[PDB]
């Protein structure tokens, strides 16, 4: 209920990650941003940090779509 | 020669778990019995930073739930009739390496919690008290029952479910 | 930018607060969980003129029934095999500020009574002995539960109830 | 069984808080000392002690009636 | 103005006070809960002839059964760890007034018979030792319970309920 | 088992006290004598000296007789 | 006028009792409770040849198990805190005369055995030291329990018991 | 397990005794002597030793028999 | 004279028996009531390098389910109420010597699998804690029902199968 | 699922236990190896372990063959 | 005056209970209500050697199938909630004399055997733990139920027939 | 199945008894030896035992035969 | 007349002694209570070379585990409030001859081990200080309690043990 | 662990003794040879002291063999 959340957390979460285990991650495309903000965040705040750690770690090049994400949410 | 994994599926979850190598969140494995859930964990550790390091693999139902939360963590002398020093605890052993949990879902109200405090705080007391040790293990849990399911049903914790459910690998039959 | 309140019932209980400002009588706070109760102890005493004393916020659920009347309070030394210096309190460090015990019902009736005595007399002692500290602390208890009821299951103290229920305020979900 | 004590304590409380939070509170109106007297009072003295410490706090202008009351009796 | 006593079996209990004015041994009064015990016993104190001397009323369950037999009577110096002075009595300060013991069937049996030690002897002594202090105390006990049940039960010293049943109250709901 | 005793001890005791407490009690009446012999004296001496004490301190008159004592025995 | 024997039995025990008129060998009397066994003690000693010496009766229950081995034979000077003076004994008190112990089972092992130690070298000492003490004191033991039974039960000594039970007496209810 | 021994032992208390406390007691019967005999004799030499001075003290004739003994054994 | 052995398949089962000589592993015998089951364990015993050992055969129907994790075994003191000792074991007298566990069948899941561990690590615990005794006992089993049924329907512990199955011999009616 | 387990494994065994209790058993005959080949193995390598030790020990001359196995097997 | 026998099958059923005279074997008596079993029994006894030991005769269904294997033999204190002291028994209270238990048929399995045990080894522990009581008592079992029968019905232990059925006696209606 | 055991142990039993009750007697007769060979003895031994304790009991001369044997058997 | 030797392995132990006459090494004698063996250590002695000399037996039992080193030994002034002489010694008294020790198993290791001092070097002091006496005493302890076990349950020091058992006599009950 | 010092130092002993005693022991016997160096000797060389001590002194002839050893070891 604060989808205006997801995105903007989402992104402090990609950033913190992605120095922590030194990934060239700069964010996250379109397709992903979508399905960030459509899925329900049972967890929420702590889902969405535990689904983006990993998938920071799963990520292969510079973003993250569908791809990764999908794996989960 | 080697090991194997060759099917699309593992042909995956084997680089799942190359890629989590530089990482010590705690992982949770699931499959149906004989899956290779133990044989992820184990090459999981092969390949973390923490190879060289130990491997405290213990199985939750190979011990009788009322001695887990004696076994697992530590125990301070005389709090149970006859104590020949206050207890170590594989947690303590597995200090600096993996902590392999077999069959979560048989894992104590008490110890789940005692657990999460420790994945947490990474800080524990053994027994009544305050902490005065300090381990650095990553947690591999590693169940063949439903977690999700158990949580509706009381027997599971769910801020633990969400804390070993960092990195979730699930083996297919 | 600012916090949240807009509803009637609401835009009410604010302003009970922002009453209740110039006041330390104790305050029971009811909602189911959720609604707000912590969020409001939190604001009474954002408002109170202590604000810029401590906020002493403790889960009467997140320690074990047994170890509560000891760390509330404080503990005088050698009474319990092995103590390391007569233990303060969340009563004493909550001295000159508030005291938010959070899920009230979840006091032993050990406890209830021990409270009772601290929120009339205001002073109190650590285990068998007499008093022997000043504190100034105010009460503000919030429970889930409904007190009336748990007054006739026994569970709860009444005139404990009367005590803190001098001003009450009831989170509707 | 004492409604000749209610509206005199009453009183008297409405007195010592009035003075105890500096608040401009005369006393109750009739439509007030109505309620005061028909509440069961389970608690007897006690309850109108804190009943009324509470309607003091709560009272805004010179008097006290069903207004805040109603809100506890 | 005064204070209410017209129904016939008060009209008269109030007499019964009257009389035993002149008198000394101890008196055991029994009513439920609420029935004016504790206020017969005050009145009978301020008819007795030394009703300017002191009322020492102790309600026997406010004070945990393990301190009782320390505060009623005394404490001789170091016997119990942590001992300021050799602790003083009720007994000492009901010395040459009464001493109102209210909930008597709360009576451990270790004080049930120490009491009546002090009854018929008037002499006591604080802890192990001798007796070394004179006081003059008239007893005055009132409990809710009925005594001749407790005898039957054990809980209540049979001698001890004769020696206090000199003259015995009943207030009737 | 010795009502040879009751009349003649409760007579020591009627006396002792009417002295103690200065009351002008000469004894008991037939009808008092019979309940005294009666009562199962369970408490055997002692009780009959505390219920004749009591008695005395209760007496009105010079004597005792089923009034005073039914209020005990 | 008199005193009361007049059934065979006792008839007899009485007679018993003139027999053993000329003698000082301790005696074990038992019977249930109000049988008249300390009537015996009484009797046997207003018999004996030491009739004008005095009567040292002592329950053995009516004093602390901890405090008996301190008042039955003395106490030697700073060996428990506080000692204005060595402890006399009631053994000292009877010196010379009859010491009729009631309810013998009642005594602790480390008594039952100091008292033997009497009944044979019939001296003593008051604590750790040695015998400095000349005492000529008749046993006389009472118990309404089977001494016997406590004999398998190990709470009573055997040989104590064959030593008291030299002249045995059993009062039937 | 030395029946041979009841009697003569038997028989020198008898003697002790019956010098201690100045007793015409000359000795045992066949009746008591039988008796003696069959005892279990737990005590063994010390109960006997106890038996006996009894036996001396209750003794009334010269002789002791089935009587006095039964008393105890 | 003898003992009896003729027919074909018992002429037989007899070598199997000389043969299984020189052996240690367990023994599994299987034959209907009364076959000869019992008369084999106690032959191959006989035969065995242990004959002149100690053979400690215990019916496994002649003990209360409940009691029977108690005298195979042993049991570590004040565990249950009421110890005198903690009791040795048949594990314990049969150390050195053979264990002809009579109807297997008959062993509670518990001891099924506590047995388990002593056929492998031959190292037991008597209750809570760890072993501290070393027994060297050759499992002999015997049971006139179908193992391996039971197994489907639970009752009976695979593992423990398989190790007892080492040699099996089966005693036709 | 592992027949070219089957052969080797048992060879490992058969030489254990020929070693352990000293017997001159150097290995299985054609018509033995075909057996531990078709036999399904519940107990897979434990169920051989077994099998074998207990055929190490029912042997009789050099090699075991459908004889001893088949009283299993 | 006498009692009475003149049948034949009665002039013998006499004399074989004379013979019997001299032996301790149990005795099973069997006839139809009223033929004069219990009649035999008391006969038995008034003639074998102990006839002036006691006779504990005791229906089998004068008490409830519950509480039979507490009251024959004897019950061990707290084993069932309320036990002011281990209970003795009617094994006990027979011992050195005759135990006639009417109405066999009526004995529960679990006492069939437990009293198997006794009429064998003599001896019996009162419920979980070991004998330690001596007991000499004659069994005397009657019924009306045709034993035999209910062997093959599985309501009656067979080996505790074959023990109890050494002397038979049949009493015809 | 072993008549061969029957008339030996009995004998055995017989010998037991009549030393264990003191009775003059010394064996069966042939009458009876038949009957105990026929007999079917369920209980086998141990009812043997039982029905010769009761033989020897009920035994009136040296002698036993069908009579007292055919009491039971 | 004489003593009692007849049993094969007593006829043995006889000699036994006969042969150690010319020794002086301590003995150790175990047996059940009542089998001799103080009967034995008397023997030896008559039999050693000094029979003639002293015996001092001592009951190991029949002294306060606080006071045996204080007389077996001695003591050395004013070290323990109260001494009227440095307090000689059993071992002082016994110089020269025998000093048969009872029950060792209830030596305090304090004094098993100040015994092994003494049966070594042959010298000691009474309490801190140094040996300033010669004592010439040869030990015979007997104990009927398996020395061996005490030895890991560390209640008996083992130096102690092999000292002692230089030559060892073992009484069958 | 120095079976080759048992016989040497055991001979030491027995030389000391029979020195000590007087007594007329030359040495072991091979019977008695053998079980002094199968003997675990926890003692060690002290408890093979005392032993042979012990054994000098039970010797009847010249020489020691099974016979006193096994008295003890
Ligand atoms: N509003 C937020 N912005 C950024 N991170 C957050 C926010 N809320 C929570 N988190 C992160 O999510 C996790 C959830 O934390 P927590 O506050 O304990 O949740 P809860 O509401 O259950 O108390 C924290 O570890 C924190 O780092
Ligand atoms: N992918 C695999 N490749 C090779 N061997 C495997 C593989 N997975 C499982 N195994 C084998 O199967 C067995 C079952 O292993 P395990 O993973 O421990 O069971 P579970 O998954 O129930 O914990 C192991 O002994 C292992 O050698
Ligand atoms: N009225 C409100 N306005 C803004 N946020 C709120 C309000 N009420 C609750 N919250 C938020 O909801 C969460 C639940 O708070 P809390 O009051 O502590 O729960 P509970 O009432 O059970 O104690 C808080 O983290 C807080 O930020
Ligand atoms: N009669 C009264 N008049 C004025 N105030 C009163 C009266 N009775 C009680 N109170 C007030 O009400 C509270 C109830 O007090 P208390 O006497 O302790 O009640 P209780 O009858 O339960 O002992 C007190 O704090 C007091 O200030
Ligand atoms: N007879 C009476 N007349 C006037 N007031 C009374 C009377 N009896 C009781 N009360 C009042 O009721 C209250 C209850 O008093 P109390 O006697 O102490 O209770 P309890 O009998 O249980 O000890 C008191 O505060 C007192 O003022
Ligand atoms: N026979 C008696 N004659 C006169 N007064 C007696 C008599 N017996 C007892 N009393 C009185 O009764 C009370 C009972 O006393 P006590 O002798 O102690 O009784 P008990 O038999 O229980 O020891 C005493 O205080 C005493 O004054
Ligand atoms: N045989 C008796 N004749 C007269 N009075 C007796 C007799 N026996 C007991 N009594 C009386 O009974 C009371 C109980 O006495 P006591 O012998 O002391 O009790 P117990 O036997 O338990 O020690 C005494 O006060 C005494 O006067
Ligand atoms: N092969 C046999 N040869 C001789 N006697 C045997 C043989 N088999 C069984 N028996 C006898 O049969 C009885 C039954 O024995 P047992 O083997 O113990 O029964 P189960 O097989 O049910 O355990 C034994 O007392 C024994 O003497
Ligand atoms: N691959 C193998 N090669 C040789 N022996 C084996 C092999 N696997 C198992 N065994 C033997 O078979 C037995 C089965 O052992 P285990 O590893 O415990 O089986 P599981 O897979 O059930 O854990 C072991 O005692 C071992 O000696
Ligand atoms: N043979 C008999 N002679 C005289 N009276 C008998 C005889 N048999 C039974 N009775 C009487 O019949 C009654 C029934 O007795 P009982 O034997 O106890 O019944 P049951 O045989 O069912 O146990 C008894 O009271 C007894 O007096
Ligand atoms: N072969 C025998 N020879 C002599 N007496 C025997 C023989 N067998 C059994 N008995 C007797 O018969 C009874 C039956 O005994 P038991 O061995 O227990 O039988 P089971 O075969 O049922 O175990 C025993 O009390 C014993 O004295
Ligand atoms: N072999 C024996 N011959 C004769 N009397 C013996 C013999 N053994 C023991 N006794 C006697 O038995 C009693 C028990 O003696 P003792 O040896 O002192 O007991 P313990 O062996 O427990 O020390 C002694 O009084 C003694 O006379």
């Amino acid at each position: 209920e604060r989808k205006e959340d997801i995105i903007p957390l989402a992104n402090h979460f990609l950033k913190k990650f992605s120095r922590k285990y030194a990934k060239e991650v700069e964010g996250f495309t379109k397709s992903a941003q979508e399905l960030l903000l459509s899925y329900p965040w049972y967890g929420n705040v702590r889902e969405l940090k535990n689904v983006i750690e990993r998938a920071v770690l799963f990520s292969e090049g510079k973003f993250i779509d569908r791809g990764e994400l999908s794996c989960l949410v | 020669e080697e090991y194997v994994f060759e099917s699309p599926k593992m042909k995956e979850i084997l680089e799942k778990i190359k890629k989590i190598s530089c990482a010590e969140c705690p992982v949770l494995i699931t499959g149906e019995s004989g899956v290779g859930k133990e044989v992820v964990a184990r090459l999981i550790h092969k390949l973390s930073d923490r190879s060289k390091e130990p491997f405290v693999a213990l199985n939750v139902a190979s011990i009788p739930r009322d001695i887990f939360e004696a076994e697992l963590f530590g125990y301070e002398k005389g709090a149970f009739t006859g104590a020949v020093s206050s207890k170590e605890g594989f947690f303590e052993l597995a200090d600096g390496g993996t902590l392999f949990l077999d069959e979560i879902g048989e894992l104590s109200l008490e110890a789940q919690a005692k657990l999460l405090r420790v994945i947490e705080s990474g800080k524990f007391y053994r027994l009544g008290g305050r902490k005065e040790i300090e381990v650095n293990v990553r947690i591999l849990a590693a169940t063949n029952r439903n977690i999700k399911e158990l949580v509706k049903e009381g027997k599971f914790r769910e801020d633990l479910y969400y804390r070993l459910g960092v990195i979730e690998i699930e083996i297919p039959p």
